[PDB]
RNA sequence: GGGGCGGUAGCUCAGCCUGGGAGAGCACCGGACUGAAGAUCCGGGUGUCGGGGGUUCAAAUCCCCCCCGCCCCACCA
RNA sequence: AGGGGGAACGCGGGGAAUUGAAACAUCUUAGUACCCGCAGGAAAAGAAAGCAAAAGCGAUGCCGUGAGUAGGGGCGAC
RNA sequence: GGGGACCCUGAGUACCGUCGGUUGGAUAUCCGGCGGGAAGCUGGGAGGCAUCGGCUCCCAACCCUAAAUACGUCCCGAGA
RNA sequence: GGUUGCACCGUCCGUCUUGAAACACGGGGCAGGGAGUUCGCGGCCGUGGCGAGGUUAAGGGGGUUAAGCCCCGUAGCCGCAGGGAAACCGACAUGCCCGCAGCCGGGCCGGUGAGGGGCGGGGUGCGAAAGCGCCCGGAGUCACGGCCGCGAGA
RNA sequence: CAGUUCGCUCCCGUGACCCCGGGCUAGGGGUGAAAGGCCAAUCGAGGCCGGAGAUAGCUGGUUCCCGCCGAAUCAUCCCGCAGGAUGGCCUCCCCGGAGGUAGGCGGUGGGGUAGAGCACUGAUUGGAGGUGCAGGGGGCGAAAGCCCCCGGCCUCCUGUCAAACUCCGAACCCACCGCCGCCGUAGAUGGGGGGAGUAGGGUGGCGGUGUAAGCCGUCCACCGAGAGGGGAACAACCCAG
RNA sequence: CACAGGUCCCAGCUAGCCCGAAAGGGUUUGUACUGGGGCCGACGCCUGCCCAGUGCCGGUAUGUGAAGCCCGGGUACAACCGGGUGAAGCACCGGUAAACGGCGGGGGUAACUAUAACCCUCUUAAGGUAGCGAAAUUCCUUGUCGGUUAAAUGCCGACCU
RNA sequence: GAGGCGUCGAAGCCCGGCCUCCGGGUCGGGUGGAGCCGUCCAUGAGACACCGCCCACUCCCCGCUGUGUGGCUAACCCCCGAAAGGGGGGACAGCGGUAGGUGGGCAGUUUGGCUGGGGCGGCACGCCUCCGAAAAGGUAUCGGAGGCGCCCUAAGGUCGGCUCAGGCGGGUCAGGAAUCCGCCGUAGAGUGCAAGGGCAAAAGCCGGCCUGACUGGACCCGUAACAGAGGCGGGUCCAGCCCCGAAAGGGUGGCCUAGCGAACCCCUGUGCCUCCCCGGUGGGGGCCAGGGAUGACAGAAAAGCUACCCUGGGGAUAACAGAGUCGUCUCGGGCGAGAGCCCAUAUCGACCCCGAGGCUUGCUACCUCGCUGUCGGCUCUUCCCAUCCUGGCCCUGCAGCAGGGGCCAAGGGUGGGGGUGUUCACCCAUUAAAGGGGAACGUGAGCUGGGUUUAGACCGUCGUGAGACAGGUCGGAUGCUA
C-alpha cells in the first residue's frame, strides 16, 4: 500500500533510470468536449439504444491502483503498466 | 388497464347521469334587462306553485312589463301580494332592493353573485342567508354554510325567509320512496361498494373483502383517482 | 472522486465571522441531611480546546495537509 | 361562375402496428398501410443570393453511371 | 451609342437564441413553432465547424412557363 | 393367364420413436387437385472467348412490317503495386539448395530439372534500439450453365 | 321434437311490477341492484377489411428409377437446454508427394491401479511392564506430605486395519528408435475448397453414487442404418456380414 | 349484491369535480335543506388502544433546489468554465386510524394437589379493550364432559389456552 | 519618510453632540494668539512628524438595476343581455413557448438458466487444490474434503555467513517461555492465506545493501489435451535502462498452482498526423499505451398474478392405473438370552442372522398428454389361502366346565344397525363365525355423483397489491340408436 514520495526507477523520456515523484493521475469532466458527448444529443427521445444509460451495475469493489510518476529532468508525466489492486493506498515519505 | 368510472361518464354526457329537463320548469332571474338600478317594475304574486324540477315551493309572479317569471317564495306568502324592485322599493318581506337600502340584522335570500344576473346564490327551498355587517365599500353575508362572503351593495336581493324545510331533506323510510327522489334529482342509484368491486372497474378492492390503496388520495393527482376521501385534510373521529 | 455540516473535559457540546493560559451543564467522587421513608443544598477538576504544520503580537477556529461520522451527487480515463 | 364524378398516375397534409434485432425500448418495419383536401392530360419542378475536381460550368425533369462509395446506426441489426 | 449625383434595389425576411420533426446529413440536411432582430448593391449572400483575412462565384425576402420523363380505361398485334 | 390344394415361410402401409405388428399417430373406397419458385448479392465449380489486358452499359443512328441477330457507343468497372490511422513512401522479367512430372546418359542408378518446395535480399508500418506484421521474381477480365448461403412471403 | 325442448314441482302475481311503440348512450368506450356479466348464436376488452403469405427454436406433409462412397448422435460457447454456430466426424473435387506404423518384438523412456504392509503422513480397538507426569482416590496425614500407591495423562517389545497412507508394487497402458510384418506412387502421408447432418441405445469388463431398479464416467463387440440360420418366440446372446 | 339507517370527506358558483382535438360541453330549468366521492349495511346495545411505518393535509426557520436573469473568466466572435440569484419539490415540524394498518415475547414465583393471582425483562408506536369462541375457521383430534340415540368421526349444549 | 504644518489664524484653557474594550479619538461655539511634535526609539509589530493607497464591523446623500407590494385602466378577460350598454376584475389572469417537480391516470415490455416433473432450499452459473480417475493423456454427476476474488512495499530484489521443529540432561523461572550450555535430531520446521508438491552450503534463519512489483517486442503453454475456441495468465528469450555482487551470475514481485473481464464508449501520458477553395487562431477528429463495468462471471436494460384464461407441442415430464422395483410394509424360518416356584419351548420370548409375498408407503420415468375418466357406496360375479366357523386330528402348567398352543382343509357359510363422503377405523346387540387379499386402488358405453374438484361467495392466515391455501365452508352437466 505504502510507496516512497520519491523512488529511483526508469524514465523512458531520458532513457535512463532517476528518481520520480508521485500524485495521483487526475481525470476531466464532461459536457463539451468529445465525440462520445455529442452522441448525447440523440438522447431527445432516444431511450433503449446507447444514450439511454443501459441502466446497470454490478458494480466492483475493487479499483486498480493508476498512479502519475512524474519526471524531474523534463518535468512530462508517465503512466504505465501496473496491476496492484488497491483498496486503502496510502501515499508516504520516503 | 381500467376504463373510465362513474363521475367521468356524468361529464360525458351520458343519458343515465344526465336530468331530464322537460320535466322542469325552474329558475329563477329578477329580470336584469333593465339593471339593478330603475324604479320601472312592480309585479303581483299570481300563484303559489309547486316547482317539479326542484321539488320545493316556487312563487309566480307577473310583472307590469307584461313578463312571467318565477321569483323564489318567501314564507308567509299569500296570493296578491305586491313585489317591487328597485331602490325605490320600501324594505319589506317579499320585496327586492339594492344591499345598501337593506339594513343589517334582517333574513335574506336570493342574492347576486354578480350584479345583474337574477341570483346566483341562496336559491334554494326553505333556506335562507342572513346580513351581518354592512360597509359601502363591501356588504358581508352570512351564507347557509357560515363562511362570510363579501358582496358589491349594487346587488340585487330579497327580504325574508324561503318556505318550506323539513320537506327537502326528510326521512327516505324504504326504497321505493327514495327511488321516486332520484328521478326528481339526477344521482347515479343503487351503486355499490368497491371494496368487493374489482381492481379493474375500481381501484380498491379485489374480490375478497380487503382495500387496495387508502380512501384519502392526493389532490394533485390526475383523473381517474379520484376515489375514497377526495381532498380530505383529515380523517375519522376517534384512536 | 466533488460540495456542505458536526466531531472538544468521562459524555453531549458553547465561543468558531465574536482570536490568547480561557468555556457550560450533566454523569461521576467528596460533604450536609435522615430512625426510616423523602426532598434539597454546599466543594472538585479532567480539552489552547480531533491531528499536524505556517501567517498573526498573544489564533483552538484564518491558510496549507487532513482522519472519523452524516446528507446530496460519481467506473472503462 | 361553383358543388359532384372520373381506370390509375401527380401535388400538399395527417400518419400506425404485427415484423427485424433470435428476447426487448433507440433503431428497424416506413415516410409503408390507412385517412383528408386538390389539379391536369402529364403533373410538378424550372431560368440562379446555384456548382466549387479553385478549374471548368451557367433553367428544369428522367434514364444509365458515380456506389452499396462518403455518412448515419445498442457502432448492433441495419 | 456617352455625360454628373449610382438607385431601400421586395422584412418580422436574412440571421441568431430555445425546442422538435426529418433526412445519408455527419459541428456541416431541410422545415416548423416560440423569443430577438439587420443592411442598401457604396451592400449582402455562398464555396460542408466558429471567427477574422485572401481568393471566386452569385443577388433571397414577386410570378408563369413549351419540350424530353408517370398511367393502363381502350384498340390492335404476339406467345419456351 | 384365372382359380385352388399341399409343403415351407410370412405380426400391414407411412410417420413418430432408442425400440412400432402395436393398446403411439393417420387412413371407408376410387378418381381428379395437391407442395423446391423468382430476383439481388456473396462464396464455389464446370465450360468457352480473349489476354497484360478484358468488358462495354444507357442511347440514337441503322436494319426489319415490328424485332432479334448484325455495326457504332469504352460513359464506367476491374486487373497491371502494395503497406499505413493518414501524412506519405514504394519491390527480385529468380542469385543459392532440393525434388515430382518429363527429358537425357549408363546398367534401378546419375545428371538436367518447368510447375513446386526450402533460403537469401528487397518495399512499407511500429520503432531511442532491437524485434515482429503485411507485401514482393506479370494474370486477369467477361460470358454461359450449375451447386449453395443470406436477404426477401422464399 | 328442440343449436336450450317436455312434464311435474317451485317463486312472483298493485308492485323498487310487467309490457308496446318512438328516441337516446358504441369498443380500453358504454351499460352494469357488480357476475369481469353483457353490448346481434363472437367479450378477461365485438364483427369487417386492409397491413399480410405476421412469426415459430413448434406438429403434419413434400411426388420418377438406377449406380458409388457412406455417418455422427461427441466437443466449446450462448438469457442457452425440445435451439444455433464452430470443430471432431461424412462425402465430392483439387493440389503437393514417399513413405505410413493401426500390428508384433527388442532397445531407450513414463507410472502406484490389483495386490501387499507397518517404514511416514494417519486415524484408532486392546491387555501387559514402566510408575516419567497434569490429578480424581489412600496411607507413616502434614488426604495424593518428602514416598509409594489406584480412574488416569503418554512411552515401550507388542495389538485392529487404512479411496484422499506407504518400506513396496504387477498384469497392463503409452512415448520413441531399429527391425520384421503389412500397406502405398491407379497417390498412401498431408493441405486447401464446396455441400451436409449436430435426441442415441446397448452386453460385457473396470468402475462412482444410490437397498435396488435408476442415473452417470470410461472402453467395447454390436443395434441404431445390417439381412440370413440358431437361442420356443424374444433390437442388440450365438453363428454370419 | 341492493337496501332503509350510520359515518367520514371537499367546495362560495368567474366554485369543486369531470367530459372535449378544438370550438365547446355535463353536473345545472342545481346553489350548501346543494351535489360530488368513498366506507359500512334496518331496529337494540356499543365501537377500546396506538401516527413508530405507509398515505393525506397544513406549515416550514434552516438546508438544498432547475431553466430564465446577472456577474467574473474564456473566445478578435461563439462553444466553454466558475459563482450568486435558486420556485414548486424534498429533508424538517405538527396534526390525522368509522385512512391503510398494528394490537407482543421469555424466564422466576403462592399454602399445596395443581396451576401461577404475583414480580422481573425487552422489540417497534401501542400490547387485545366491550365481546365472542374447541368457531362455519383448537393445529394435534374422532379434545373433554354431557344432551338425544340400544349404538351418533354428526348436530346441539358446556368448558374453552 | 525623523521631520513637517500654520499667522489665511494653532495649540492650551471653557462647554455642547459623541462613541467606547470609561483605551482614547472625533467633532460644532468661543477665550486665545504662536505652537504642539519625534528624535531618544521603549515597542513582537511605529508614528495624527508629514505623504499615499488600503483592510474590520458599519452608516449615509446622489447615479444604475432587479424583484415584492399597493393604486390606475388603455390592452386583455369573465358575468348579464336580442343588441345597445351595464356589471366585475385588471396587466393578476386568460392564451402561446419553455424548464423542474409530480404523474400505473394510460401504454409498450420484462421478471433468466441449472434441477431426479414444477417449486421451495441450494448453485456444484467465473476460478484454485487432493481424491473420485480404471499405474500414460482426455474423463461425468445437486460426487467427498475445502477454498479464491485479497494481503504484504516487505511478506520484494541480491549477496555473504548460517541450518530446523521436537526430544534429553544441566542452569534460570511458579512449572514454562523468551533466554543459556551440551548431546540427539534428514526435514516432522518454515515458505502470508485452501490443498498438494518442492526444498537444508535452500525457497528455511540472520546481517547489510537495494527497490526490476522496470520499459519494449517476441516466443510458448494453459485457457480450450488430441481438435476448432476470444479475452486473460504465467513461464521463457533477446533489446534498453538500472540494482546488487569480487566476478561468474541473478532479478520480466511474493517457491509453484487461486486473487480476473469482450464488443463499444470515455479519460490519461506523450509526440505527431488530420479538419471539405485558402491561411491564422479557437475548437474538434485520430494512431498507441495505460486505467474504468458487465460477479447470471465469451458480457440483454428488468418485479409479480392467472382456478377468467388462450394456442402450439410434449408421455423427452407430473396426477390415476399397470409394468419394473421391494428400502418401507406384511408374513415365515433358523439360533435360544431370559420368566414361567423349580423346569428355555404348557405358555411367553429379546439380541442377531436368512428367506417368501406384492396387500401399505416410496423409488423408477418404461407405457398414455390427436383422453387408458378419480375415490367411496350400490349392484353382479370369478379366483386365491398365510383358514374366522363347520368336519377330521395332536399337546398341555389338559380334573370337569373352559381355555392356550400346533396340524389338515376353500366344499359351504361368514349378517344387521349408529357416526364419517369414507376404502380403513370406532361402537351396540345378536351369531356356530359375524376371515382377509387380487380382479382397470374389480365393477361410471350398469346406477349414484356424497368426496378429490373448475368458472360464484364468505371467514382465518399472509401479502402494498393483484392474488394464494393437503385451512374451514355453501352451491356448482355424467354423452352414445351395438
Amino acid at each position: 500500500m505504502k510507496y516512497p514520495k520519491q523512488i529511483r526507477t526508469y524514465c523512458p523520456f531520458c532513457k535512463k533510470h532517476t528518481i520520480h515523484k508521485v500524485e495521483r493521475v487526475k481525470k476531466r469532466p464532461r459536457s463539451e468536449l468529445s465525440a462520445g458527448q455529442r452522441r448525447f444529443r440523440r438522447i431527445l427521445k432516444g431511450y433503449g439504444g446507447f444514450p439511454r444509460p443501459k441502466p446497470e451495475g454490478r458494480e466492483k469493489p475493487v479499483k486498480k491502483l493508476d498512479l502519475r510518476f512524474r519526471c524531474t529532468e523534463c518535468g512530462k508525466a508517465h503512466t504505465r503498466g501496473r496491476g496492484f489492486r488497491v483498496k486503502k493506498f496510502e501515499l508516504v515519505e520516503g | 388497464m381500467g376504463k373510465s368510472l362513474i363521475q367521468q361518464r356524468r361529464g360525458k354526457g351520458s343519458p343515465t347521469f344526465k336530468s331530464p329537463s322537460h320535466r322542469f320548469r325552474g329558475a329563477v332571474k329578477y329580470i336584469p334587462l333593465n339593471y339593478t338600478q330603475e324604479k320601472t317594475l312592480r309585479g303581483v304574486v299570481e300563484e303559489i306553485m309547486h316547482d317539479p324540477g326542484r321539488t320545493a315551493p316556487v312563487a309566480r309572479v307577473k310583472f307590469e312589463n307584461g313578463i312571467e317569471k318565477l321569483i323564489i317564495a318567501p314564507e308567509g306568502l299569500l296570493v296578491g301580494q305586491e313585489i317591487y324592485i328597485g331602490p325605490d322599493a320600501p324594505i319589506a318581506v317579499g320585496n327586492t332592493l339594492p344591499l345598501a337600502k337593506i339594513p343589517e340584522g334582517t333574513y335574506v335570500y336570493n342574492i347576486e353573485g354578480i350584479p345583474g344576473d337574477g341570483g346566483k346564490y341562496v336559491r334554494a327551498g326553505g333556506t335562507y342567508a342572513l346580513v351581518v355587517s354592512r360597509e359601502p365599500d363591501k356588504v358581508i353575508v352570512q351564507l347557509p354554510s357560515g363562511e362570510l362572503k363579501a358582496f358589491n351593495p349594487m346587488c340585487r336581493a330579497t327580504i325574508g325567509v324561503v318556505a318550506g324545510g323539513g320537506r327537502l331533506e326528510k326521512p327516505l323510510v324504504k326504497a321505493g320512496k327514495a327511488y321516486y327522489k332520484y328521478k326528481a334529482r339526477n344521482k347515479f342509484w343503487p351503486t355499490p361498494r368497491g371494496v368487493k368491486m374489482n381492481a379493474v372497474n375500481h381501484p380498491f378492492g379485489g374480490k375478497e373483502h380487503h382495500p387496495g390503496k387508502p380512501t384519502t388520495t392526493s389532490r394533485r393527482a390526475p383523473p381517474g383517482r379520484k376515489v375514497g376521501h377526495i381532498a380530505a385534510r383529515r380523517t375519522g373521529r376517534r384512536k
